[PDB]
Parts: C-alpha cells; structure tokens; sequence
C-alpha cells in the first residue's frame, strides 16, 4: 500500500536528480551537423577538427559534431531530427566545377541543389549553415591552367565581375580570386533570397593545409547564438 | 530484376476479394457490437475513471 | 466639482489599465507552460510588483488626493507608504535585473546557458525583493525615515493628514538604491548590447553587402530606456532636490512627478510583452 | 521490355478487379448510422522530465506503464496512474526514432539514426542485445513476443529478428522506399508497413512473403495502424489525407481529410471499438476522426510543437500524445 508509493516516490526523486544532472551537461553542449557532398571534405575536416559522432572542445566550450554516415538517400527524412542543432556545417568541393560525378552537371549544381533543399526545408527554417569551400588549392590550380574553362560549365561566369568590396588573399592570382568569389556568390545568392533574418550562411574558403577551422567554427557558432539572441528581442 | 517484380504481381493477383458492401457491413457490425466497451466513445464515470 | 470628477476618472482609468495589464501578463505566464522561461520569471516578478502597486498605492493615493485627508489610521499611512516604496524599488530593480540578463545573453552566449538557470532565477528574484523590503519596510515601519522640522512632526502627530516628510539621508539612500544605481547599470548594459548589435549589423553588411538581404536597435533601445527614464528621472531628481533645498520643490509638483512615475507600471507590459508568443497568448486568452 | 509490359498488364488487371469488387462506398452504408457527436477531451495527466523533443512512445499490456523515447538520449518509463518515472535508461546514441514495450512487460527496445537496434532488459537495466544488420535508420519496432522483434529501417527492407540468436530470421524485401512505420496485427500472423512511396504493403510473418499492396495515397506514409478487428488499417500520409484500407476488399474504403488543414499526419491510432481514428498532425493540434463516417468528432490541442507520437491503451481508457514539446499529455 504505502510502501509502494514510498518506493515510487524515492525512485522518482533519484531519477529527477539524475535528469537535472544530465540537463546541466545537455544545455551546455552544442550539436553540429556535418552534411555535404560525401566525396569531398568529410575526411579532411573531421581529422582537422551508421553515424559518426566526434566531440571537440575549444575555449572550454563543448561542441559535438555528427556525421550522417554517408547513407545514400536522395530524400532526407532523417534531416527533421536535426531541427534543434546549433548549426549545419556544409562542405563543398569548390575545385569540382568541371568534374561530372548518370552524372550531374558538375557536382556543383548538385551541391547547389543540396544547399537549396537544406535551406528551404520546413524543419530547418531557423538553423544557420556554416559553409566550407574545401580543396581551395586544387581550384586555384585548375583556374591557373587553361585546360578547363569555368564559363563553359557555368554560363553566368562570362558576365560575372569581381566585387569591389572584397578581401583577396595576400598572394593570389586575379583569375583564382574571381572564380572563388563566383563560387561563393552562387551559394550566397541561394542563401540570402529564401532567408528572412532567422538563419544566415557563413562562407569560408578553407584548405586541407589550414588547421584553424576549429576556431572558425567556434566563431561562427558564437555569431549564430548572438544573432539568435539579438533577433529574439526586437533588436537587430 | 523485373522478373521478381512481375512474379510478385502475378502472385498478388491470384487472390479473392469480397464485395465492398460485405466489408463495410462487417466493420459496421464490429463497431456497433463493441461500442459499449469503448471508454473514449462513451466516457466512464469519474469513480470508474482511473486517471481522473 | 467638474475638475474633481475628471481627476477621479483619470485615476480610475490609470488603475484599471495597470491592473488589467498586470493580471493579463501574469495569467499568460501562469497558464501556458511554453511561456515559462528564465527571463519570463523576471517578467513575472516585475508584473507582480506592478500589480501590487496598482492594487494598493494607486487607489489609496487617489482617494487621499481626492479627499484631501487620510481617513484611515496612522498605521495604515505608514503601511501604504512602505508598500509604495516596496513597489517602486522592486519594479525598478527588476527592470535592472532584466537588463543585466539580456546583457549576459548577448554578450556571453556560450556561458549564458550555465550562468543563468531556472533555480538561480528564483534566488535572484528573492534577493531583489529582499533588498526592496529592507529599503522599504525596515526604515518606514521602524520609524527611521521621519524628519524633525515643525511641519513634519505636526503632520506625524495628527492622524488626519498622511503626507511624506523624510530625512535627507534616507531620501538620498532610497533614491540611490531604487533608481540611480539601476539606471547606471541599465545604461551600461544597454550601451554594450547596442554596440554588439551594431557590430553584428556591420558583419552582416560585410558578408552580404552586395545583395539586399541600426534603426531597429535604436528604436527598441529608445522604447526600453526613454519610457523608464522619462517616467522616473524627474521624480527622483526632485526627490533629491527637495531635501537638498527646503523651499525649492512644491508639494503639487512632487505628487505630479510621483504619479508620472507611477504610470510606468502600466507602461511596462507594453514594452516588455511585445513578443509574438505573448501576443498569441493574449489573443487566445481574450 | 516484355516483362515491363506483363507487369503493366497485371497492374491493369488488378485495378479492373478492384473496380469490379467496388459496389458501394463505406459512406453509403454508414449514412444511416447516427454520428458520435462532439467529443470533449481534456488532459488528465501531463508527463514532464524529457530534456529534448519526444519522437515515439508505446503503451504497455497493462495501461499503467508506458515508455517514451527522446532525442536527448533518454528512454524514460513512466507510471501513468501515479505520474512517476519507474525507470530512466541512458542511450548510446542520442538520436532515437522508435521505441517498443514488450507484451511480456520485461523488455524494451529502441532504435534510431544508428543502424543498431538495442533491446533493454527491465527486470534483472542493461542492453540485453544489440541487433545489427540494417543499412539505414530504424523507424518503428514492435514485439511479436518476448523473443521475436520486427523492425523497419531506412533501407527498403524490413526484417524479423530473433533475440536469442541476434540474427535476422527472415527479411521482407521487395519494397521501393524508406519504411517509416509498421504495425502488428492483433494476431501475430500478419503485419503491414507504410513508407515514403505511396504504397503500403501487407506482409506474412511466418512465410515471409508479401501478400497485398495498397497505393491509395499521393505522398509518403508516416503512420499506420490496424483496425481492432484486424481486417483493416488506416494510414497517415505526409499530405493532409488520412485513409482507411481493407484487407479483404484490397482497396481504400474512406478518406479522412479537410480543406482547412494542409499539414501532414505523423501518428495514427484507433480506439478500442474502432469507431474513433485518433490521428496526430504536423499542426500543433491533434484530430479525432469518426472512422465510419469521416466526420471530425473532437480536436486534441495543447501541444506547443508538432505531435510525433500517439497511442491508445489496450482497455481504451487513455490516449497519450508525444509532441516535439517535451511533454506526454494523457487524454481521456
Ligand atoms: C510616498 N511616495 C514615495 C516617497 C519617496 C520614494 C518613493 C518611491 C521610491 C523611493 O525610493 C522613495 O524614496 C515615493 O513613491
């Protein structure tokens, strides 16, 4: 009679204490989703920074990244489970403007289509995207060589002009800079149109040699949370 | 390939279907017969209600 | 008696608006579990302070000003004054606490989820109300506030008249505890938050300047600060002055500025409950 | 190409036969039946303690105990009558998409985005067995008995497992989409499953062969549940339509949809008598449908986010909805 009630009350108290202890950790950790073209950028960035979960802590802040495990699925009904993640890390091979995977146009139209699907997804109307343009060096090598022309695969490159407000690398050819900004500007054109200030896209020209990508991810996460807090109030 | 699909369709085709009137009558009869035992359909008194 | 009737109607409208807004926001917080948030606990504390103000000191003060005499006892005069000081101090310090919470939210986003928790919000609210009571009930009820000039002691002796006469030291200390320190803290934290908003806007303009993709921040900060500042600043400056200088401030101006400060309780829910969730809750309730 | 022509001819013959056996819609028979009337449902018990969104739930054989799964990595087992947490199970993988409470009341199984299906022994709380072999995310698992479990995974193939050996006794292939949910018949002989393609299939557990295929829907199917009689089942689609199929007639009988709702159904369950079709929605509220008449009886509202789980007790006394808001509201 009363013994069962007392035992259940004690069990509930112990479980509630354990749940509060678990909350103290869950609320202080950030979940990121590593989603992108599975043929490029997963191995390099994961090493630099069914499912693969890696936890990295920077500046005494606990992050937790999940790799989708490369499940071959044209339709992503498991993406609705990631509607509460802090950010979505998108990795695109900026050097694949000419490769063709039944093959897509360049794998870059495929990357743009994937980014548009993720951006316009109903369950991800708030999640911001951190975008990485991996294999920057190979893109520069391709642009320097005249074997492959960007304007052939990308018709809009002929009419494209480099932005006046830009921060080129200290040592970079103008053609490589134009190509890099073109590849960046396609993704930003996709991102800015659909968004309404809830979520933003953070481009980055990363390279395999660079090892500071963890700091970039940390800064982008900080900006994401700060902008979310600012937009929560009438500010910004 | 398509051989398995066509074989499966052939196996599924050889089946017997009763008239929709009979199935509707069966469902209606089941619903009417077991209507008394449903607590959600007819709310139980607060004395018999465990949660309330 | 046309002027008296008009004043009574105005004060009745003021108290009705204060009570209605406060009860609406309190019941919106209480009814829906989605609205229960660490910031919303501070909002609830401020709403409770404003509700106590509107229920206790606005109607009794209106009756006193219309009757021109205090019908109730001297103990009730002291209790009403103590409740008034409590409400003002608690409301202003809760506004300061909300400002500090927002400063910590924007300034330290990673540490915000650990620096502020549901358990510690109760501790903060209890500390705010304890400070308000210590600066309100302790001097007023133990009779430390009273002055010593002939008019003050004559008013104290007669139970018919209930008016505020206070020492220079207590007036200065109460003003610093209630308004000036929270004013400075709120100004600092809001300047920092505005700087953060400007920096974020500059970063956005850097990332997506070519595409169309700080007027809003200025408007929100002005609504939050100016309404609080314009309501309470004149009252507290004249509160300091009239004990600094004996004949500088007349009684009518003092009461007018005090009631202008009172109106801030009614104005608070409009400022602090414009979120879409609060709007949806209010629409559902009414 | 000849095989494709033969398949098209067989499909045309199937459609012709289903049209031939169609005589009168269920509405024609049920028109004379008096409506259930307005049904008022209010929350009796509210269950709190989940850190993150709730994705699935399952009642027990006794109506007291229910198990819930959340993406926070916890598998909490509640006591409905006393509103108490009997057990709280940590999980190896944070993402879980399903849970099940065995009819014996001893075993609880949960699966998620990781391919591993984990089975927990309540009375002994450790991982009794980790069932591996799928190449996709699991969607729904149910217990045939204390020893056999059937799972639905992201790949097109379902599977019947054996707990003692930890291997797939039989696998149910031949489907063309990611299986999203399945339900067991009142007898353990048969079960059905719906998926991303419009087709919802019927499987025979013992033989392992597919028997029937229903393609009434126009979008993906997220929920499925048999009629209490066991000769019918209703499917919830990613569109606004919820439809009821019949095993004997081998075709759709009635469709439950309204022009005022455009969201997608995420959970479907039947009442004990079968006259109420409680169906969750991507909208924050839940709807109760008169199964025989397709006229809405009541509306279950009170969830701040979309409802992802729904269940009705064996005795039919309680109805619990698990939404993405971390709460389990038990209705009556
Ligand atoms: C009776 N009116 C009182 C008088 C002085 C005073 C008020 C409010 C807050 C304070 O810190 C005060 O010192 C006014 O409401």
């Amino acid at each position: 009679q009363r013994n069962e009630e007392k035992a259940q009350r004690e069990a509930n108290k112990k479980i509630e204490k354990q749940l509060q202890k678990d909350k103290q950790v869950y609320r202080a950790t950030h979940r990121l989703l590593l989603l992108g073209a599975g043929e490029s950028g997963k191995s390099t960035i994961v090493k630099q920074m069914g499912i693969f979960e890696t936890k990295f802590q920077v500046d005494k802040v606990n992050f937790h990244m999940f790799d989708v495990g490369g499940q071959r699925d044209e339709r992503r009904k498991w993406i609705q489970c990631f509607n509460d993640v802090t950010a979505i890390i998108f990795v695109v091979a900026s050097s694949s403007y000419n490769m063709v995977i039944d093959n897509q146009t360049n794998r870059l139209q495929e990357a743009l289509n994937l980014f548009k699907s993720i951006w316009n997804n109903r369950w991800l109307r708030t999640i911001s995207v951190i975008l990485f343009l991996n294999k920057q060096d190979l893109l520069a090598e391709k642009v320097l060589a005249g074997k492959s022309k960007i304007e052939d695969y990308f018709p809009e490159f002929a009419r494209y002009t480099t932005p006046e407000d830009a921060t080129p690398e200290p040592g970079e050819d103008p053609r490589v800079t134009r190509a890099k900004y073109f590849i960046r500007d396609e993704f930003l054109r996709i991102s800015t149109a659909s968004g309404d200030g809830r979520h933003y896209c953070y481009p980055h020209f990363t390279c395999a040699v660079d090892t500071e990508n963890i700091r970039r991810v940390f800064n982008d996460c900080r900006d994401i949370i700060q902008r979310m807090h600012l937009r929560q109030y009438e500010l910004l | 390939q398509a051989r398995k699909l066509v074989e499966q369709l052939k196996m599924e085709a050889n089946i017997d279907r009763i008239k929709v009137s009979k199935a509707a009558a069966d469902l209606m009869a089941y619903c009417e017969a077991h209507a008394k035992e449903d607590p959600l359909l007819t709310p139980v008194p607060a004395s018999e209600n465990p949660f309330r | 008696e046309v002027w008296v009737v008009g004043m009574g109607i105005v004060m009745s409208l003021i108290v009705l608006a204060i009570v209605f807004g406060n009860v609406l926001v309190i019941t919106a917080i209480a009814k829906f579990e989605r609205l229960q948030t660490v910031t919303n606990y501070f909002i609830t504390s401020l709403a409770c302070a404003d509700l106590v103000m509107g229920l206790a000191v606005v109607p009794f003060g209106a009756a006193h000003i219309l009757t021109k005499t205090w019908t109730f006892g001297n103990f009730w005069c002291e209790f009403w004054t103590s409740i008034d000081v409590l409400c003002v101090t608690a409301s202003i310090e809760t506004l300061c606490v909300i400002a500090v919470d927002r400063y910590f939210a924007i300034t330290s986003p990673f540490k915000y989820q650990s620096l502020l928790t549901k358990n510690k919000a109760r501790v903060i609210i209890l500390m705010v109300w304890i400070v308000s009571g210590l600066t309100s009930f302790l001097p007023i009820q133990m009779h430390w506030y009273r002055a010593t000039h002939q008019e003050a002691i004559n008013c104290y002796a007669e139970e018919t008249c209930c008016d505020f006469f206070t020492n220079q030291a207590y007036a200065i200390a109460s003003s610093i505890v209630s308004f000036y320190v929270p004013l400075v803290i709120m100004v600092f934290v809001y300047s920092r938050v505005f700087q953060e908003a400007k920096r974020q806007l500059q970063k956005i303009d850097k990332s997506e300047g070519r595409f169309h993709v700080e007027h809003k921040a200025l408007k929100t900060l002005g609504i939050i600060m100016g309404t609080f500042t314009l309501c309470w600043l004149p009252f507290f400056i004249v509160n300091i002055v009239h004990v600094i200088q004996d004949n500088l401030i007349r009684k009518e101006v003092y009461i007018l500025l005090n009631w202008i400060g009172y109106v801030n309780s009614g104005f608070n829910p409009l400022i602090y409950c414009r979120s879409p969730d609060f709007r949806i809750a209010f629409q559902e309730l009414l | 190409d000849q095989l494709r022509q033969e398949a098209e001819q067989l499909k045309n013959q199937i459609r012709d036969a289903r049209k031939a056996c169609a005589d009168a819609t269920l509405s024609q028979i049920t028109n004379n039946i008096d409506p259930v009337g307005r049904i008022q449902m209010r929350t009796r018990r509210t269950l709190r303690g989940h850190l993150a969104k709730i994705y699935a739930m399952h009642w027990g054989t006794d109506s007291r105990l229910l198990v819930s799964a959340s993406q926070d990595g916890k598998l909490i087992i509640w006591d409905s009558y006393t509103t108490n947490k009997v057990h709280a199970i940590p999980l190896r993988s944070s993402w879980v998409m399903t849970c099940a409470y065995a009819p014996s009341g001893n075993y609880v199984a949960c699966g998620g985005l990781d391919n591993i299906c984990s089975i927990y022994n309540l009375k002994t709380v450790r991982v009794s067995r980790e069932l591996a072999g799928h190449t996709g995310y699991l969607s729904c698992c149910r217990f045939l008995d204390d020893n056999q479990i059937v799972t639905s995974s992201g790949d097109t193939t379902c599977a019947l497992w054996d707990i003692e050996t930890g291997q797939q006794t039989t696998t149910f292939t031949g489907h063309t989409g990611d299986v999203m949910s399945l339900s067991l018949a009142p007898d353990t002989r048969l079960f059905v499953s719906g998926a991303c393609d419009a087709s919802a299939k019927l499987w025979d557990v013992r033989e392992g062969m597919c028997r029937q295929t229903f393609t009434g829907h126009e979008s993906d199917i997220n929920a499925i549940c048999f009629f209490p009689n066991g000769n019918a089942f209703a499917t919830g689609s990613d569109d606004a339509t919820c439809r009821l199929f019949d095993l004997r007639a081998d075709q759709e009988l009635m469709t439950y949809s309204h022009d005022n709702i455009i969201c997608g159904i995420t959970s479907v369950s039947f009442s004990k008598s079968g006259r109420l079709l409680l169906a969750g929605y991507d909208d924050f509220n839940c709807n109760v449908w008169d199964a025989l008449k397709a006229d809405r009886a009541g509306v279950l509202a009170g969830h701040d986010n979309r409802v992802s789980c729904l269940g009705v007790t064996d005795d039919g006394m309680a109805v619990a909805t698990g939404s993405w808001d971390s709460f389990l509201k038990i209705w009556n």
